[PDB]
C-alpha cells in the first residue's frame, strides 16, 4: 500500500444543484440565487468521505473561470 | 499471582501426560506470548483435551509463562544456570527436558522481545516525489523545486483504543529545509562514526 | 429480645414471601433456591425462571415477590461472616411462624455448603471503586546525542501503564520524579504495616 | 516549520535485563493548516540509514532542472 | 509538474492542487485539499458548464 | 564544512547595527535571556518591554528583534557545543565586533552557562511527562456484599502533562498490600537497571 | 512523629537567631502572607529597600520558616513536643515561646490550605427530583406509565458535571433501604470501636 | 466497452426481472439482492460493479427523462429478451426513481432530518412544590449529519409550543404557495 | 552527570551493531558513492 499518484485526496463524484431562498423568519422577501455542491473524496485509507457547501453566482463563475485558467496552464505544460 | 514458590513447581507435576512433543512446543510458544487473544487458545487446547477445569490451565500458564519470561530476562544460556532454579525433589525428567526445550528456541524470544518494545511511532516505509510548481494563481509562471515526502506510522493499538490506527503523513518541502535537515543528518552521521573508530 | 441480622424492622419483601412459600411444595422452591444462587454469581438466568414459571403456573407478581424475598435475605445472610453468624441463632430467627421446617435445611445447605468460598470470592471482588493495575511495562534510554545539544548523557525511562477500565498511558518519567515516586511507594508501604499492625492491637481489647 | 531530534541507547527493558539497542527520535513541526501539528516518530538505525541516503538522493535531484 | 519519484526515475504528466475555504458562519474554517489530472479537470469543466447552461436556459 | 559561524550578510548588517550600541544598555538583556533561552514559546520581553526597549534604540522592532535572535542564536550555538570563554573572545571578535559586546557576552557566558546546559540536559522530547505524584491512605471495614473488613487500601495520582495540548491529566489508581509490593519491586528492578551506569 | 529537623534545613534557619525577635514576628507574618496571599518575590526588593538586606538569604529564611510551619501543623503534634524539637536551633526562649504561638495561632487555617492537595475524585454537590407520567405517545394516546426524573450534580477537581436519569417507584424503594443500610453501620460496635481506638 | 450494461448478458433472460426489480427497491430504500441468489453468475467483485452500472444506469434515464428511441438505441447489443425486460422496468416505476433522486437531493447539506418520535407527560410534583400539574411535551429527534445519526431531545410546555406551530404555520403558508 | 565512565561505558553495549552498521555503510558505498555517474 504504497503509491506516489495518491497523496492527500482525490474526490471519486461530483453533483450540484440549483436553487433560490424564498423566505425566511427574519424577511419574508428573501429572494437571492445560490448553487451548492456535493464532493464525496477518498483518502489513503480508501474510505469515502461527503463535504458539501453552498455558493454564489459571482463566486460560481470566478470557480470557473479559475478552473478554466488551470485548464490552460496545465495544457500548455 | 505468587513468586517463584513449590505452589508453581509442584503444579507443573503434571506436564507428562502429553505424549507428543508438538503440544509442549506449541503450548512454550504461546505461554512466552501472554495476551487476551494468544491466552484463549491455551485455555481451549488444555480443556478439551486435557479434560480438566479453568484453573488447572490458568496456574499451569501462570508457571509457564513466567518461566519463560525470566529465562528470556536473565539470558541464561547454560544449561547448569536454569538447573540452579529448581528443587531436588522436583521431577527431574521433567526439569531436563525444560531445560533442552529452553536451551533448543532462547534465539527466537531473545529476538522477538525487541520488536515489541514500547516506543513511539515507528516509520514502516516511506515515499517521495519531487514536484515543479509551474504556476499559481498569484503569479503565471516560474519553474521551482519542491518536495512530498509520504510517510506510514503504525501507533500501539493499545493506546489509540480498539482501532489499528495506521496513519500516513505528507510534508511538502523547499530547498533550506532539505539542506538543514541533510547537515543535522549528516553531523549526526559523522557523529557515529567518529564514535565506531573511537 | 434479639435483632435479627435482616435489620431491626423486616422489610415488606421477606415478609410477604413468608406467607406465599407456605403452599409451594420443596421442589420448586429447591429449583428457584438453585435459580437465585446462579444469580449471585453475575449469570443470566431469566429464561430457565420464564420456563419455571410457565410450567408451575404460577403468576409473575408472585414468582417475582418470592424472587426477591429470597434475594434480598441470602444478599443480608451473606455479608457477615460465619464467626458472627452461628446455625443456631440462625434458624431461631428463622422461627417456624410463617416458616416451613424443610426449607432451613435446603437454606442452611446453600449459605454453609461448598458453594460459600465461590460467594465470598465474587463478594470480594464487589469492594472496588478505582481502577487496578493491569500490566507495567518500560524502556530505559540513554540520550547520547540531540538537537539542542551535542552530547546530552542523560538516563530517562519511558513508561506504559494499562488498566482494567481499558485506559492505556504513556509517557517519559525523569530520575529525580522517579526516585520521589519510589520514596512515596516506600513510605505508603511502611505506613500500611502500621495500619496492619495497630488494628489487631487496637481492637482486641 | 522546524524539527527536532534525539539519539540514544537503550539499556534495558521490562522483559530484557540487557539490551544495547539503539534508536532515533524525531519531532516535526508541521503547518496543518491555520493551526499546527506535531509528529512524532521513531526509528532504527538501518531504516535512519536508508532515510539518510534516500535525502541525498532527493538532494540530487531536487538541483538538476536549476 | 512532475518529475519522479522513489522507484520511478521519469515523468512529466501535470497535476493541479486546490484549497478550499469552507466554513458555517461564526466558526472556524476548514480547509479542503485535492488532486487532478488532465481528465478529471475536463470532466469538472464539463460539469460547470451544464451548470452554467442550466443558469442560462431557466430565466425564459 | 568546518565554520562555528555561518557568517552571511545577515551577519554582516547585525553587526554593523549592533557595534554602534554603547555598552550601557547590553549586559540587562543579555542576562535577562540566558535564564530563558531555554523556552521558545517566547522571549523575556513582553510587550510593554520591548515598547520601551524600542523606545529606547528608536528603531523598528525589527531591528531589535532580529539583533535579539541573531544574539540568542549565538547563545545556543555555545551551549550547543560547551565552549570555553576563551572561544568565544576568539571567534566572535573576528567578525567585526566591538569589545564591548565581546566582553558583555563572555562575562555572561561565565556566568551562568553551565546552568543551561544542566537545564537542556532535563529537556524532554515526548509529547507526555509525569510532574506530580500524590497519594491517599485509606481503612475499607465493610461494603455491601460483605461487612467486618479490616483491609487497608492506597490510591495514587499521576500528574501526566499532555505538553502536546497545554494541558494537564490525572491518573487515579488504586492498590492492596500485594499489588503495591509487586510495585515496588519493579521499580527496585527499574532502580537497579539505572544502577549499572555509575 | 516528631520533628527530628535535616541538617540542610536547619542551615537555613541560621538567619533568624542572628536577628531580633522584632523581625521575626515580621518574618512569620511574611510567611502567613504566602501561604494565603501568594508569594511574591519582588517582596524580596521591598525589604531590601526598606531595610538593606540581602534578598536571598531573607528568602531562605522565610521559605525554612514557612516549611516548618507546615511540617508541624501537618501532624497536629503537642506543644511540648514542638519546644523539644525546636530547642536544638538554639533560639532565645522568647524567639521560642513566640514561634510555638505563631504556629499555634495557624494550625486549622493551614490543614483547610493542604486539604486542596489530595487526589480529586468525584463530589456530590446537590440532588433534584420530579415527577411525571407518561399519557401520550405516537403510537399509543392513552398511557399510564410513572417514573421519576432525577437529575445528579457532581464536582470534580473543582468543576459543575450534571447526569440526567431516570427510575420507577419500587427501584426508588430500593435505593432508600440500601442506602439506609449504608448509614446504619456506623452506629454499630465494629465501627465504634474502630472510630474509638484510633483517637 | 459499450454500455454499462453488458455485464448482464450473463445472466439468462428468466432471472432478470427478479434482479433489477429489487435492486430498484433498494434504490428506493428497501433492502438489496443478495449474493447467495445469483453467484452461480458472477463474482463478488464484479458484482458490485454490475450492480453499481445499473444503479447508476436507471438513475440517469430516469433523471434526464430521455426520450423512447434513444433508451432503446443504447439497449441495441444486449440479449434479444433484456432489452424489452429494461423497458418495462423503466415504465414501470419510473416514479418511485424519481421520488428517491429528489429526496436524494436534500442531501445536499450539512444535515438532514431522518425521523422522530414525541411523548406527552404530566408532571404532578417536584421537589420546589407538591401542586405542579404541569402538561411537557418531550421531542425526540434523529438527524444525520456528516454521516452519523445523531439523537436530539426537546421539552417543551404550552407557550413554547404554540410559538413552534405559530412559526411552522408561518413558514407552510409560503410552502403551500411555492407549489 | 554521567561520568566519564558511562560516557566509557556506553561503548560496552552499542558497539554490537555500530561495528557491522558503520561498516556495511562504507560497503554501501559501492551503490551511494563508487558509481553513480555510468
Amino acid at each position: 500500500l504504497d503509491a506516489k499518484s495518491d497523496v492527500t485526496n482525490q474526490l471519486v463524484d461530483f453533483q450540484w444543484k440549483l436553487g433560490m431562498a424564498v423566505s425566511s423568519d427574519t424577511c419574508r422577501s428573501l429572494k437571492y440565487p445560490y448553487v451548492a455542491v456535493m464532493l464525496k473524496v477518498a483518502d489513503h485509507s480508501g474510505q469515502v468521505k461527503t463535504k458539501c457547501f453552498e455558493m454564489t453566482i459571482p463566486q460560481f463563475q470566478n470557480f470557473y473561470r479559475q478552473f478554466k485558467e488551470i485548464a490552460a496552464v496545465i495544457e500548455t505544460v | 499471582m505468587a513468586a517463584l514458590t513449590a505452589e508453581h513447581f509442584a503444579a507443573l507435576q503434571s506436564l507428562l501426560k502429553a505424549s507428543s512433543k508438538d503440544v509442549v512446543r506449541q503450548l512454550c510458544q504461546e505461554s512466552f506470548s501472554s495476551s487476551a487473544l494468544g491466552l484463549k487458545k491455551l485455555l481451549d487446547v488444555t480443556c478439551s483435551s486435557l479434560s480438566v477445569t479453568q484453573e488447572e490451565a490458568e496456574e499451569l500458564l501462570q508457571a509457564l509463562h513466567r518461566l519463560t519470561r525470566l529465562v528470556a530476562f536473565r539470558d541464561l544460556s547454560s544449561a547448569e544456570a536454569i538447573l540452579a532454579l529448581f528443587p531436588e525433589n522436583f521431577h527431574q525428567n521433567l526439569k531436563n527436558l525444560l531445560t533442552k526445550i529452553i536451551l533448543e528456541h532462547v534465539s527466537t524470544w531473545r529476538t522477538e522481545a525487541q520488536a515489541n518494545q514500547i516506543s513511539l511511532p515507528r516509520l514502516v516505509d516511506l515515499d517521495w516525489r519531487v514536484d515543479i510548481k509551474t504556476s499559481s494563481d498569484s503569479i503565471s509562471r516560474m519553474a521551482v523545486p519542491t518536495c512530498l515526502l509520504q510517510m506510514k506510522i503504525q501507533e500501539d493499538p493499545s493506546l489509540c483504543g480498539d482501532k489499528p490506527s495506521i496513519s500516513a503523513v505528507t510534508v511538502e518541502l523547499s530547498k533550506e529545509t532539505l539542506d538543514t535537515m541533510l547537515d543535522g543528518l549528516g553531523r549526526i552521521r559523522d557523529q557515529l562514526s567518529a564514535v565506531a573508530s573511537k | 429480645g434479639r435483632v435479627s441480622f435482616l435489620g431491626a424492622q423486616l422489610p415488606p419483601e421477606v415478609a410477604a414471601m413468608a406467607r406465599l412459600l407456605g403452599d409451594l411444595d420443596r421442589s420448586t422452591f429447591r429449583k428457584l433456591l438453585k435459580f437465585v444462587v446462579s444469580s449471585l454469581q453475575g449469570e443470566d438466568c431469566r429464561e430457565a425462571v420464564q420456563r419455571l414459571g410457565v410450567s408451575a403456573n404460577l403468576p409473575e407478581e408472585q414468582l417475582g415477590a418470592l424472587l426477591a424475598g429470597m434475594h434480598t435475605l441470602l444478599q443480608q445472610a451473606l455479608r457477615l461472616p460465619p464467626t458472627s453468624l452461628k446455625p443456631d441463632t440462625f434458624r431461631d430467627q428463622l422461627q417456624e411462624l410463617c416458616i416451613p421446617q424443610d426449607l432451613v435445611g435446603d437454606l442452611a445447605s446453600v449459605v454453609f455448603g461448598s458453594q460459600r468460598p465461590l460467594l465470598d470470592s465474587v463478594a470480594q471482588q464487589q469492594g472496588a471503586w478505582l481502577p487496578h493495575v493491569a500490566d507495567f511495562r518500560w524502556r530505559v534510554d540513554v540520550a547520547i546525542s540531540t538537537s539542542a545539544l551535542a552530547r546530552s548523557l542523560q538516563p530517562s525511562v519511558l513508561m506504559q501503564l494499562k488498566l482494567s477500565d481499558g485506559s492505556a498511558y504513556r509517557f517519559e518519567v525523569p530520575t529525580a520524579k522517579f526516585q520521589e515516586l519510589r520514596y512515596s511507594v516506600a513510605l505508603v508501604l511502611k505506613e500500611m504495616a502500621d495500619l496492619e499492625k495497630r488494628c489487631e492491637r487496637r481492637l482486641q481489647d | 516549520i522546524d524539527m527536532e531530534w534525539k539519539f540514544g541507547v537503550t539499556s534495558g527493558s521490562s522483559e530484557l535485563e540487557k539490551v544495547g539497542s539503539i534508536f532515533l527520535q524525531l519531532k516535526l513541526v508541521v503547518k496543518k493548516g491555520n493551526q499546527t501539528e506535531n509528529v512524532y516518530i521513531e526509528l532504527t538505525l538501518p531504516q535512519f540509514y536508508s532515510f539518510l541516503h534516500e535525502m541525498e538522493r532527493v538532494r540530487t535531484s531536487m538541483e538538476c532542472f536549476c | 509538474g512532475k518529475s519522479q519519484s522513489r522507484h520511478s526515475a521519469q515523468i512529466h504528466t501535470p497535476v493541479a492542487i486546490i484549497e478550499l475555504e469552507l466554513g458555517k458562519y461564526g466558526q472556524e474554517s476548514e480547509f479542503l485539499c485535492l488532486e487532478f489530472d488532465e481528465v478529471k479537470v475536463n470532466q469538472i469543466l464539463k460539469t460547470l458548464s451544464e451548470v452554467e447552461e442550466s443558469i442560462s436556459t431557466l430565466i425564459s | 564544512a568546518a565554520l562555528i559561524l555561518r557568517e552571511s550578510p545577515s551577519m554582516k548588517k547585525a553587526v554593523s547595527l549592533i557595534n554602534a550600541i554603547d555598552t550601557g544598555r547590553f549586559p540587562r538583556l543579555l542576562t535577562r535571556i540566558l535564564q530563558k533561552l531555554h523556552l521558545k514559546a517566547e522571549s523575556s520581553f513582553s510587550e510593554e518591554e520591548e515598547e520601551k526597549l524600542q523606545a529606547a534604540f528608536s528603531l523598528e522592532k525589527q531591528d531589535l528583534h532580529l539583533v535579539l535572535e541573531t544574539i540568542s542564536f549565538i547563545l545556543e550555538q555555545a551551549v550547543y557545543h560547551n565552549v570555553k570563554p576563551a572561544a568565544l573572545q576568539q571567534q566572535l571578535e573576528n567578525i567585526h565586533l566591538r569589545q564591548d559586546k565581546a566582553e558583555a557576552f563572555v562575562n555572561t557566558w561565565s556566568s551562568m552557562g553551565q546552568e543551561t546546559v544542566e537545564k537542556f540536559r532535563q529537556r524532554i522530547l515526548a509529547p507526555c511527562k509525569l510532574e506530580t505524584v500524590g497519594w491517599q491512605l485509606n481503612l475499607q471495614m465493610a461494603h455491601s456484599a460483605q461487612a467486618k473488613l479490616k483491609s487497608p487500601q492506597a490510591v495514587l495520582q499521576l500528574g501526566v502533562n499532555n505538553e502536546d495540548s497545554k494541558s494537564l491529566e490525572k491518573v487515579l489508581v488504586e492498590f492492596s498490600h500485594k499489588e503495591l509490593f509487586d510495585f515496588y519491586n519493579k521499580l527496585e528492578t527499574i532502580q537497579a537497571q539505572l544502577d549499572s551506569l555509575t | 512523629m516528631l520533628l527530628e529537623l535535616s541538617e540542610e534545613h536547619k542551615e537555613h534557619l541560621a538567619f533568624l537567631p542572628q536577628v531580633d525577635s522584632a523581625v521575626v514576628a515580621e518574618f512569620g507574618r511574611i510567611a502567613v502572607e504566602f501561604l494565603r496571599r501568594g508569594a511574591n518575590p519582588k517582596i524580596y526588593e521591598g525589604a531590601a529597600r526598606k531595610l538593606n538586606v540581602s534578598s536571598d538569604t531573607v528568602q531562605h529564611g522565610v521559605e525554612g520558616l514557612t516549611y516548618l510551619l507546615t511540617e508541624s501543623s501537618k501532624l497536629m503534634i503537642s506543644e511540648l513536643d514542638f519546644q523539644d524539637s525546636v530547642f536544638v536551633l538554639g533560639f532565645s526562649e522568647e524567639l521560642n515561646k513566640l514561634l510555638l504561638q505563631l504556629y499555634l495561632d495557624n494550625r486549622k487555617e493551614i490543614r483547610t490550605i493542604l486539604s486542596e492537595l489530595a487526589p480529586s475524585l468525584p463530589s456530590y454537590h446537590n440532588l433534584e427530583w420530579r415527577l411525571d407520567v407518561q399519557l401520550a405517545s405516537r403510537s399509543l394516546r392513552q398511557q399510564i406509565k410513572p417514573a421519576v426524573t432525577i437529575k445528579l450534580h457532581l464536582n470534580q477537581n473543582g468543576d459543575h458535571n450534571t447526569k440526567v436519569l431516570q427510575t420507577d417507584p419500587a427501584t426508588l424503594l430500593h435505593l432508600v433501604q440500601q442506602l439506609e443500610q449504608a448509614l446504619e453501620e456506623m452506629k454499630t460496635n465494629h465501627c465504634r470501636r474502630v472510630v474509638r481506638n484510633i483517637k | 466497452e459499450g454500455t454499462p450494461l453488458w455485464r448482464l448478458q450473463k445472466l439468462p433472460a428468466e432471472l432478470g426481472p427478479q434482479l433489477l426489480h429489487k435492486i430498484i427497491d433498494g434504490i428506493c430504500g428497501r433492502a438489496y439482492p443478495v449474493y447467495q441468489d445469483y453467484h452461480t453468475v458472477w463474482e463478488s467483485e464484479e458484482w458490485m460493479h454490475v450492480l453499481e452500472d445499473i444503479a447508476k444506469f436507471f438513475k440517469a434515464i430516469v433523471g434526464k427523462n430521455l426520450p423512447d428511441e434513444e433508451i432503446f438505441q443504447q439497449l441495441n447489443q444486449l440479449n434479444s429478451l433484456h432489452q424489452e425486460t429494461i423497458m418495462k422496468c423503466v415504465k414501470s416505476r419510473k416514479d418511485e426513481i424519481k421520488q428517491a433522486l429528489s429526496r436524494e437531493i436534500v442531501a445536499i447539506s450539512s444535515a438532514q432530518l431522518q425521523d422522530f418520535d414525541w411523548q406527552v407527560k404530566l408532571a404532578l410534583s417536584s421537589d420546589k412544590i407538591a401542586a405542579l400539574r404541569m402538561p411537557l411535551l418531550s421531542l425526540h429527534l434523529d438527524v444525520k449529519e456528516n454521516g452519523e445519526v445523531k439523537p436530539y431531545s426537546i421539552e417543551m410546555s404550552r407557550e413554547e409550543l404554540q410559538n413552534l406551530i405559530q412559526s411552522l404555520e408561518a413558514a407552510n403558508k409560503v410552502v403551500l404557495q411555492l407549489k | 552527570r554521567l561520568t566519564a565512565s558511562s560516557v566509557g561505558q556506553i561503548v560496552g553495549l552499542c558497539s554490537a551493531e555500530i561495528k557491522q552498521i558503520v561498516s556495511e555503510y562504507a560497503e554501501k558505498q559501492s551503490e551511494l558513492s563508487a558509481e553513480e555517474s555510468p
